[PDB]
């Protein structure tokens, strides 16, 4: 099919099945500084998405269903439109303003789990 | 206690050397210590063009002359004392390393690294 | 010395809910886990739920196991059980009780250290 | 669930021994077997937890043991206020926290 | 009975390269990182430590 | 700042003047003093120096 | 609350709470190279964290509850002590001469379990 | 016993065991660039095998069991002969040819057993 970013214009529940399309594209002194600072960069950026998931309980996945719940104000909207009518990027729009709100709740109800656990054992 | 002047030296080391106004400065501090125990005073200065910095020999700069007239303003914040000594101790101006002007500012720090891993019993098993 | 205090009401009739509470002082609330332990007017003791020190995890016999939510609150220092449905067959004096299990980092008890009063419910 | 159903008895300075069967998956493997003394009309006191060690305020007069699938209770200088219901429990794993005995009376003659 | 936890509040004395930070200079021109406006500052309760001032690199 | 003798512009101690030191009793070492309060200098070349 | 490393007198048990404040914290050509081997450093010493939390079967967690039994000769204390008094600072420096240990013997166990879960397949 | 590939020249059942010693091993400014480049391409080979591991399902382990079938085309040998007589230097260059195809499939099934596991919640 297409290939990286091919699945922009789809809808969000056509797309998420390419998940693993773009997980893969994001891996003379002065040439060299320039090349290694972009190259570090990009190792630096996968790393901060790598260690966040892990701390919301998500490491290893591409799709992590989690326990927090949806708050109507986040986007008053039923699945049916999120999934079926929308694209990812107008959905990023849409919550842009929720997006620290919701990775903090993520964060919270993976600690109260990871120590129910503890718990259990 | 008592206070007297600097010992001999190069003129780096025996005055009080500052960079002010794009000039470099080299005063006579001998009006500021010379007291047993403990208007205005006034030191005379000498300005040089050819400047050699640090401790270092074979790196010279001319400072270029600075057009006008300078005025500089500043606070003492701190001296360098050597003591030159059982019944009187004399303290002297001394200093001319400039880790001595840094260590100053920086002893209240310290960088430490983080070490996040470690290990405790619990009463659990896997 | 501390202190148990369970409170609630008394009786209901078969096919109805009941809320017991106990309030606690004396000790740290949050740090013990709690229990409730039933007492049949003519029989010994059973136990019926176990609530963890945080509130996060609740165990239950299997006689009440679809019917009744123990819930705790460790800023007000008290113990809520709800009942629900409800038989003749549930008629005891139910008892408030810490104890019952541990906190991983600290020593296990597995044992009650104290006991309330307890408050008697009938269902007719 | 436990069991030891009749009545205990002896006179006041006479030892007496009451005793707690069950099994190997319950009694057996979980070294948690506490013993509760109750006056009738009051919420049971923990004499015994785990097997042999007692709460402070209780007396030296109680302690216990167990072995294979059936623990005990000692009381020995048996007092006129002894005459009390004594349960066992035990901590029956996961799933099944806690079971208990019937109690039994003892009776001091 | 071994538990291993990560993230602990656990430090050693260590030697490492800084970097500077500032908000036509000798030293600091455009060759250093801004500045954060509202830097933070933690007190750390309960703890002790040994500073020595002439050992500090 | 980089100077010698007196230092200029530093911090100030909070409360009391403070002497530090590696070790106060070696002769050999240098003795570092911090005022609590700035003492205020004026330093100056008074002459209208041109420049070509 | 506290940021980083505001648990660091606080008793081993009031910390390890804080775990993801301290995790979240760890990530002119010579300037460029000074400023580079600085990153590079803080990236590698990261993931030698990341890989022994793997090796040992803790990926993903950062409370991890391990089937390795505690020598009574590491330290011989009751658990009332060690995480109600003491602060994670003085145990670390109690138990430092065990370090290694302890990790030789969780390496070990996990390739038993994890080979042991082959066979289970 | 023998450290980093001295199990080398063993049975593939033989190594194996050793997974642990060879997967720790992996980890004047024109000095200070090369020195940076070789430590810069040690990391990105590392993250590129350990995302692999990751979008297969494998994250975390050495020994990763999956769920796709083996074609007797890749290698018509009875696991008698690759675990008992091969070496895996041996066996690499026999299945040289088939890797991306395995490899892709490795990533196909896991798409789609990690869909259905989001059904089943
Ligand atoms: C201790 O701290 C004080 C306080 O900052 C410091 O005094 C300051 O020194 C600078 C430089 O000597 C002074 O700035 C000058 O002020 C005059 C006033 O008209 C200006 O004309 C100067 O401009 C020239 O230099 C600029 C440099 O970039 C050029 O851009 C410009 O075109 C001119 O060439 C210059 O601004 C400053 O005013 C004083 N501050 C006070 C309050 O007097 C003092 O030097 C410090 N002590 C030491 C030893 O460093
Ligand atoms: C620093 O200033 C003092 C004060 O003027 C100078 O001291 C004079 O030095 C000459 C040298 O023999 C003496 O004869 C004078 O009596 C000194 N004056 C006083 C008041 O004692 C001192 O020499 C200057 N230092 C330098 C290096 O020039
Ligand atoms: C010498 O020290 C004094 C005292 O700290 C400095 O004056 C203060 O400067 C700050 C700058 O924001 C002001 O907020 C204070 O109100 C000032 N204090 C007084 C009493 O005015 C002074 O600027 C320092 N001199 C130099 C040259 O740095
Ligand atoms: C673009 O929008 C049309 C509108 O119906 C839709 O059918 C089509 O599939 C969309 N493109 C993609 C890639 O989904
Ligand atoms: C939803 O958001 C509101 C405020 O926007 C908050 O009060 C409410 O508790 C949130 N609900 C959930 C389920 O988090
Ligand atoms: C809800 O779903 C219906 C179709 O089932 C759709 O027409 C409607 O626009 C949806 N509402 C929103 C705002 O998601
Ligand atoms: C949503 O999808 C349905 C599918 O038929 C389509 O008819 C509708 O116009 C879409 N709405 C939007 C806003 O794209
Ligand atoms: C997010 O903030 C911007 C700021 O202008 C605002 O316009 C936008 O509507 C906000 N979005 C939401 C979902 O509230
Ligand atoms: C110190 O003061 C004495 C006073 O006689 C003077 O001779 C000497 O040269 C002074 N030294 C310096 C460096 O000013
Ligand atoms: C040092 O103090 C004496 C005391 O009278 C004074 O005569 C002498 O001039 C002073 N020296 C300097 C350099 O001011
Ligand atoms: C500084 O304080 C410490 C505290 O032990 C003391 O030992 C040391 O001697 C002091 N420094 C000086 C110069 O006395
Ligand atoms: C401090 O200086 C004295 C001077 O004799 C010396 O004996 C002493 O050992 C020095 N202190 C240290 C810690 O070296
Ligand atoms: C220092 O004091 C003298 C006293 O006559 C005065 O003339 C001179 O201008 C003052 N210097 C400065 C820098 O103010
Ligand atoms: C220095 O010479 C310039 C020449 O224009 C004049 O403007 C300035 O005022 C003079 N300064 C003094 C202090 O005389
Ligand atoms: C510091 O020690 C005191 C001693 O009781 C304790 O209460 C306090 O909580 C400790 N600080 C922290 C941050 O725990
Ligand atoms: C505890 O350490 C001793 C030696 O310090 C060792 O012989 C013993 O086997 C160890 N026990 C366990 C459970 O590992
Ligand atoms: C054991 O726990 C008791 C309190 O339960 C404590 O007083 C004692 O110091 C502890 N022993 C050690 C050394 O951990
Ligand atoms: C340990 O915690 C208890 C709690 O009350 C306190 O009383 C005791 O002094 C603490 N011991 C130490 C060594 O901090
Ligand atoms: C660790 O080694 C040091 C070396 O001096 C020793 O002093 C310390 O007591 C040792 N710690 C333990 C727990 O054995
Ligand atoms: C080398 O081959 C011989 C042949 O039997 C075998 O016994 C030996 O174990 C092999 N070496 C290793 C390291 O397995
Ligand atoms: C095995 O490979 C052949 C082609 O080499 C292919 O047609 C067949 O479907 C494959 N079998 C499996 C189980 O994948
Ligand atoms: C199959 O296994 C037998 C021994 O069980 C072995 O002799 C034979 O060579 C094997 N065939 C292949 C090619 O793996
Ligand atoms: C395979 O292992 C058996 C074990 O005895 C050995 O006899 C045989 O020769 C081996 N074959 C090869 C090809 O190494
Ligand atoms: C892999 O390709 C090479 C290319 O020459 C071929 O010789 C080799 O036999 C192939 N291997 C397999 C297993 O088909």
């Amino acid at each position: 099919f297409l290939g990286f970013l091919g699945a922009a214009g789809s809808t969000m529940g056509a797309a998420s099945m390419t998940l693993t399309v773009q997980a893969r594209n994001l891996l003379l002194t002065v040439w060299g500084i320039k090349q290694l600072q972009a190259r570090v960069l990009a190792v630096e950026r996968y790393l901060r998405d790598q260690q966040l998931l892990g701390i919301w309980g998500c490491s290893g996945k591409l799709i992590c269903c989690t326990n927090v719940p949806w708050n109507s104000s986040w986007s008053n909207r039923n699945l049916s439109e999120i999934w079926d009518n929308m694209t990812w990027l107008q959905w990023d729009k849409e919550i842009s303003n929720y997006t620290q709100i919701i990775y903090g709740l993520l964060e919270e109800s993976q600690n109260q789990q990871e120590k129910n656990e503890q718990d259990l054992l | 206690i008592r206070f007297a002047n600097s010992s001999g030296g190069d003129l780096e080391v025996t005055t009080h050397s500052f960079n002010c106004g794009g000039e470099f400065f080299y005063c006579n501090t001998s009006g500021l210590f010379n007291s047993t125990w403990i208007d205005s005073i006034t030191l005379p200065c000498r300005i040089k063009q050819i400047i050699n910095m640090w401790q270092r020999i074979g790196q010279a700069m001319y400072a270029p002359p600075i057009q006008g007239v300078i005025r500089c303003v500043s606070n003492i914040t701190g001296l360098i004392l050597t003591r030159d000594g059982s019944t009187t101790e004399t303290f002297r101006p001394g200093g001319g390393d400039m880790r001595d002007n840094w260590r100053s500012e920086l002893y209240k720090y310290k960088v430490v690294k983080i070490e996040p891993l470690g290990v405790a019993p619990t009463r659990c098993k896997r | 010395e501390v202190q148990l205090v369970e409170t609630g009401g008394g009786l209901v009739q078969p096919g109805g809910s009941l809320k017991l509470s106990c309030r606690a002082s004396g000790y740290t609330f949050s740090s013990f886990a709690m229990s409730w332990v039933r007492q049949a007017p003519g029989k010994g003791l059973e136990w019926v739920s176990l609530i963890n020190d945080r509130g996060g995890l609740t165990f239950y016999v299997d006689s009440v196991k679809g019917r009744f939510t123990i819930s705790r609150d460790n800023s007000k220092n008290t113990l809520s059980l709800q009942m629900h449905s409800l038989r003749d067959g549930d008629t005891a004096v139910y008892y408030c009780a810490t104890g019952g299990m541990s906190s991983a980092l600290q020593s296990s008890k597995y044992y009650f250290d104290f006991w309330g009063q307890g408050a008697l419910v009938t269902v007719s | 669930a436990l069991t030891q159903p009749p009545s205990v008895s002896g006179s006041p300075g006479q030892s007496v021994t009451i005793s707690c069967t069950g099994t190997s998956s319950d009694i057996g493997s979980y070294n948690y077997v506490s013993w509760y003394q109750q006056h009738p009309g009051k919420a049971p006191k923990l004499m015994i937890y785990d097997v042999t060690q007692r709460p402070s305020g209780v007396s030296d007069r109680f302690s216990g043991s167990k072995s294979g699938n059936t623990a005990s209770l000692t009381i020995s200088g048996l007092q006129a206020d002894d005459e009390a219901d004594y349960y066992c429990s035990a901590y029956a794993g996961r799933q099944t926290f806690y079971i208990f005995g019937g109690g039994t009376r003892l009776t001091v003659l | 009975w071994v538990t291993v936890y990560y993230g602990v509040p656990v430090w050693k004395d260590a030697e490492t390269t800084l970097f500077c930070a500032s908000d036509h200079n000798v030293w600091a021109t455009h060759a250093c990182v801004p500045t954060d406006p509202n830097p933070q500052e933690i007190h750390l309760e309960n703890v002790t430590e040994e500073f020595n001032m002439w050992k500090n690199n | 700042v980089v100077s010698t003798q007196l230092l200029l512009n530093g911090s100030l101690a909070e409360e009391e003047v403070m002497i530090r030191s590696e070790n106060i009793t070696n002769n050999a070492k240098n003795i570092l003093v911090q005022f609590n309060t700035p003492v205020q200098i004026n330093c100056t070349r008074p002459n209208n120096n041109t420049r070509k």
